[PDB]
């Protein structure tokens, strides 16, 4: 029996659907600078430097998470909202398999 | 224009009185509050909500708390007990304290003054940003128990950042004035002042008699706030998923932060109505965290912090030599005095005593400095 009122959820959860999207490019974008900076480039020291810069960066990435994390976390979805639960989960875990590549990243680089 | 600034120790507010009404202004982000944060980074300064935003990537760099090291010296049991618990270093310049970081790469250091003086830059640019005019005239208030030294630094910090201090008003004697208490007759009033914020709890005397005031007396806790409700909240549904999955959540920071911030969200809900709902997805080892509780729980799980939260009341009126039925008029300011059952409390010791408690708690202190703002201007 779909309502007017899962509209609106749904339309929220498509909005942070597209921002987790932007801090997946960031995470792209960290990985592609990660495999080109450890390619030798730099002296070690300076390396060192550039690997700390994207750590922080990995950071700000697993804090943007987080933040959509919070903001999902204060959703109220009825059992009869299938089509939003659905949609809020994969989210969820969408992020979460974010989390486990930047916590991957950041484990290894600047400690 | 002159403006009213409450300078708080984690967010600052700024109201300036225009029309026949104080404006609490919002800044460039939206908000009536700025956190009292400063930033520093390879490229840049931040101030406010920017440097709050970004402390979990750069927390030694990024300064807050300072003004429970302004006017102190390096040995103050208060700025040893909080060194303990800051990310960013204070050290020892000749026995005053200044806080050292890392800004474009250059390591620089700064007198508590000088980190204050950003916040009250920040608050004064909010408001020329709202106006469209320069501001430079500005009430900013402290804690009635401030010192001599701890006054100054603070004036200082205004005439640093450009502003023109009127005066240095209490917090206390701020909220008071808000509550037109200074405009009453006749006979001498007292006021108890109860300032509960998110980390802090303050209790202050004031006599008001013909719109003059005076300080009675100045107790308090100084680590007591909303803070703590909040994990009594995080223990009760931790505990509460251990029953559930036989999980236990709280070596997963990230899990426990979820759940703190629902926690600190669903207790204001409860401010205002009788029940609060949680759903976190995948909370720990896949598993959703569904519940819900109600604000009698959320009481009885806070009844000793509630209830304790009189013996800073009973001590102020000890110090001040009043009997409680002497207090003429009861104020609260600070987020978490919208908590009913705290309302409740002190109002069953006020023998059912009437509160002070329509200006918004979070805004009263600058309300009130930006009402005599413009009569000082
Ligand atoms: N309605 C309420 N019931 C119980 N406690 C409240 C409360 N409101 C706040 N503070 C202000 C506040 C308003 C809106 C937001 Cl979005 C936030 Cl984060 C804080 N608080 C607490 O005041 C302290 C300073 O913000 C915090 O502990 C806050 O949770
Ligand atoms: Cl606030």
């Amino acid at each position: 029996g779909n309502s007017p009122q899962e509209e609106v959820e749904l339309k929220k959860l498509k909005h942070l659907e597209k921002s987790v999207e932007k801090i997946a490019d960031q995470l792209e974008e960290l990985n592609k600078e990660l495999t080109g900076i450890q390619q030798g480039f730099l002296p070690k020291d300076l390396q060192a430097e550039a690997l700390c810069k994207l750590d922080r960066r990995v950071k700000a990435t697993i804090e943007q998470f987080m933040k959509i994390l919070e903001e999902i976390d204060t959703l109220i979805l009825p059992e009869n909202f299938k089509d939003s639960r659905l949609k809020r989960k994969g989210l969820v875990k969408k992020v979460q398999a974010f989390l486990a590549e930047c916590d991957t990243v950041e484990q290894n680089i600047c400690q | 224009p002159a403006v009213g600034i409450d300078l708080g120790t984690t967010y600052s507010c700024v109201g300036v009185f225009q029309h026949g009404k104080v404006e609490i202004i919002a800044n460039d982000q939206g908000n009536r509050t700025t956190p009292s944060y400063v930033a520093f980074t390879d490229t840049e300064r931040l101030i406010g909500d920017a440097a709050k935003n970004q402390v979990a990537m750069n927390p030694t760099n990024t300064v807050f708390d300072a003004k429970r090291l302004i006017g102190r010296r390096f040995d103050d049991a208060v700025v040893q007990s909080d060194m303990k618990h800051w990310p960013f270093m204070v050290v020892n310049d000749a026995g005053r304290p200044k806080v050292q970081v890392e800004y474009k790469g250059e390591t620089k250091s700064f007198y508590p003054e000088e980190v204050s003086s950003m916040v009250l830059t920040k608050m004064k640019e909010i408001a020329e940003a709202y106006l469209g005019k320069t501001v430079t005239n500005a009430v900013v208030t402290v804690p009635a128990y401030f010192n001599d030294s701890q006054r100054q630094a603070t004036k200082d910090a205004g005439t640093i950042a450009g502003l023109n201090v009127l005066r240095i008003i209490n917090e206390p004697t701020a909220a008071a004035i808000a509550y037109g208490l200074d405009k009453k007759v006749g006979a001498e009033r007292n006021v108890l002042i109860f300032d509960l914020g998110g980390g802090t709890f303050d209790v202050s005397i004031l006599t008001i008699e013909d719109g003059i005031f005076e300080v009675k007396s100045t107790a308090g806790d100084t680590h007591l706030g909303g803070e703590d409700f909040d994990n009594r909240m995080v223990n009760h549904f931790i505990a509460e998923f251990k029953r559930k999955h036989k999980k236990d959540i709280s070596e997963n920071k990230r899990a426990v932060r979820r759940l703190r911030t629902a926690c600190e969200r669903a207790k204001r809900t409860l401010s205002s109505s009788t029940q609060a709902s949680i759903e976190i997805d995948s909370l720990y080892e896949g598993i959703d965290f569904y519940t819900s509780i109600t604000r009698a729980r959320f009481e009885e799980l806070n009844a000793d912090l509630f209830r304790g939260t009189l013996d800073p009341v009973e001590k102020a009126l000890r110090d001040a030599k009043l009997d409680k039925s002497q207090i003429h008029d009861i104020v609260l300011v600070g987020g978490s005095t919208r908590i009913p059952k705290i309302q409740k409390l002190l109002q069953d010791f006020f023998n059912g005593k009437e509160l002070n408690k329509s200006i918004n708690p979070d805004e009263a202190v600058a309300y009130g400095a930006a009402v005599q703002a413009a009569i000082l201007s």
